[PDB]
RNA sequence: UCUUAUAUCU
């Protein structure tokens, strides 16, 4: 493929087949910008036993620093307004985003996603597993909600709110489902015509933020990054969210290796100590950029872990 | 196959 | 002379341009000519899941004598136009308040409550936005002129300190660029009313990105925010939640039309407006059913689009639509 | 270069060599957008006496209307939490943005930066001067901070915040340093893959906002536009802030002329009086756009004054 | 005449 | 040298 | 790889 640039081609690689190489090729987004950046390749490997007779919901969202968001519910049900998704961080979070709700941008200021994958590698033997895996994607964007509050001068509140989480409550005609033992592999893709830099947000530990009701936010349910010294919502990139629903009957022993990948381009702060690891985003690769979009529209919602 | 061997083929399709 | 027919529809070389490419320009500058809307999507770089909504309004409208009626065709998903009239010879004042007229299928699409707006669609992006006024008056009793101009009204924020005992600082939504409605813009179209008009808008950005759905906005300025605080020249009320609302603000210059009927005028017209949107459908929504992929990059459709729009008069008379 | 377009060539000229033409050739950005626009060619010339035994920090940020932000500190010291950068406007601000915090868009609604250059031309004599000039660019962006206040009905607050100002706290690894009497000329470049329009913001005089601790904003310091009839922060462009640190030892007699250029494309409002001066943005010039990026890439972070 | 008629002609002119 | 003199050189080489 | 719906164009 002697039309693609060295990096145009590494892009495609990191983008769609991370697990197929000894070490991650990814080397930045071959678009027009060629500013100073630091490409970070977050990987999370996790041994996990899906709780029996429950429906585990995993969300692979474009929230820098956190690998996935999980929650479980009574089998056959979906997250209700009372449900809270908890965050599972990729290694190195604090080293990257601090440990205070308002120190998110000490090291880095903005970021853009170049990749986001997930794979489930069943580990149970042929006599113990039972359940299925279902995947679907959803355009959840981070918008705002404006509502009058009854303070004294008498205000009007404008706060952050996730829009599109409503599509978590149902498996659409565009899904992948199959026996748990088969495992899965999936990728997300840029949900915008271009690849722009997203700003780092400050002080979001939970969404809806505290002292705002779910119902006010308009979110079907809520996401909590938890304690500020442990994790946080530092942003929300331009990728569709990947919904994974693991289902397991009682008596089943369903275990797997959860693996997540996310390649991103960060704008290093000259004061940050990760700066000297920086580089320039690579030059425009018209062919890679095109081939990216068509390959994207050509793949299935997901595939079994045997072809990954 | 493999995902890169699947991807590689797609690219070879519309590059041809 | 006399009045132009009314476009009826759905009644049962140029080769360099891709198929979806052509259908895009067609919908973008002249929808009234086709029996059916050719539109499929925006032939740009994005090839994701979208449902291309085709909004059309057929609105009977009487322009009341001895007033200037102001019509705003703004990129607010679900509502076709914002109207208001003032004393003849004047413009909107802080006191003025534009009420919204919806495209059919609003609640079906955006719900019946202010925080229910993104239950089925998470974001959108305009492909086209056109207006057409077809006068239905007799050539003996009409009077007045029609004037079109376009403003680059964008949706920003207003940061202002409040007198809350812990004591705070506010940030609320505010329309920037609305003072444009306050004067006939130099680049405008003006003609006898009994001649109608038909004008269009184009994307006001070098590309076509997705705007997010906005929750809980009914009036703008929002309640408990005065019109002086927000720094706006007037208001935009969408009414009751159950009725309408402002669910977003796309990247299209808003079109301003001012009808001006002197006293003793009998001015009535058929208002028709078209807007083609590309939405991001939610797996839980039924429209999800009708989703398709946005068409692929048509570099020629995309450049031609830019040049055609720049070669067209700000407005044209009906007869020539 | 007659492979390039006329308007395309100018774009490059204003973008990189403003001081070289007997008249600003810049005539708009040669990208896809071709709508109405008035171009503003902001130039500020200012004699400046750097205080001795102090490090003076200048910031050329993409805030329409103000030429730069200044502040000084104890020599060999960086700005602390209690520091306050003060705005210095380009001539004719009130004419473009009024004299009231919520009356910034009467004339203009939007704007995009075509260029932003800075120049220091020392005027001290070769026996009194002492010290140096150090330049580094930072990717500061205007983001938001969310924090629960304690008002009675009790609310969650969302307010403007600058992310990436922590970069002003150290000399960036990529920088220009040299004798004071050698002067400097530096230029900034768009910090996004493209050139999108940015909105005019209302009611902003100080970031951190009023009635907000520098500590909750998560900002290392405080940017003050000052009195609303004088200046204001009307928007945050997509260019890296050029940070200049002049540094006069004790007994130094350091004086210069601080020139500062910024060429913009605004969206004139039909009611504005500057409207009749507008034209259309020049049409796409793929070459101009491409070379804009590589030129930017092959230039030093800054150059001594005699090389501009 | 029509808007599309005019648009069509314009497109043709620009393409050639 | 001057600036333009610097950017011209560059630009001439990336077009050859 | 030919017949069938339909949408396209000089
Ligand atoms: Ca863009
Ligand atoms: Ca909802
Ligand atoms: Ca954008
Ligand atoms: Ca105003
Ligand atoms: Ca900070």
């Amino acid at each position: 493929l002697t039309r693609l640039s060295q990096p145009g081609l590494a892009f495609l690689k990191c983008a769609f087949a991370p697990p197929d190489f000894n070490t991650d090729p990814g080397k930045g987004i071959p678009d027009r910008f060629e500013g100073k950046v630091v490409t970070r390749k977050d990987v999370l490997n996790q041994s996990i036993n899906f709780t029996a007779n429950r429906d585990t919901f995993i969300l692979i969202a474009p929230t820098p620093g956190v690998a996935y968001w999980v929650a479980d519910v009574p089998a056959g049900t979906f997250p209700i307004s009372t449900t809270t998704f908890n965050a599972v961080n990729f290694p190195g979070f604090n080293s990257m985003f601090g440990n205070a709700a308002a120190s998110r941008s000490d090291q880095v200021s903005s970021f853009r996603y170049a990749s986001m994958n997930v794979g489930i590698y069943p580990t149970s033997n042929l006599m113990q597993f039972a359940g299925s895996i279902t995947v679907w994607k959803c355009p959840v964007k981070l918008s705002n909600v404006q509502f009058p509050v009854a303070t004294t001068p008498a205000t009007s509140a404008l706060v952050h709110t996730l829009v599109g989480l409503d599509g978590v409550l149902a498996v659409g005609p565009d899904n992948f489902s199959e026996s748990f033992i088969k495992g899965v592999f999936s990728q997300s893709v840029c949900n915008e015509p271009d690849f722009e830099f997203s700003d780092i947000l400050e002080g979001i530990q939970t969404l809806p933020p505290a002292n705002v009701t779910v119902a006010t936010s308009g979110q079907p349910f809520n996401l909590a990054a938890g304690a500020e010294a442990v994790s946080g919502i530092v942003g929300w990139g331009n990728m569709d969210t990947i919904v994974i629903r693991v289902s397991a009957p009682t008596g089943a022993v369903n275990s797997a290796i959860l693996k997540t990948w996310a390649c991103l381009e960060y704008r290093p702060n000259p004061n940050a100590m990760l700066y000297q690891f920086g580089h320039d985003s690579p030059p425009c690769d018209e062919v890679a950029l095109q081939e990216y979009r068509t390959v994207a529209r050509s793949l299935p919602v997901a595939v079994i872990a045997a072809q990954n | 196959a493999s995902m890169w061997e699947r991807v590689k083929s797609i690219i070879k399709s519309s590059l041809a």
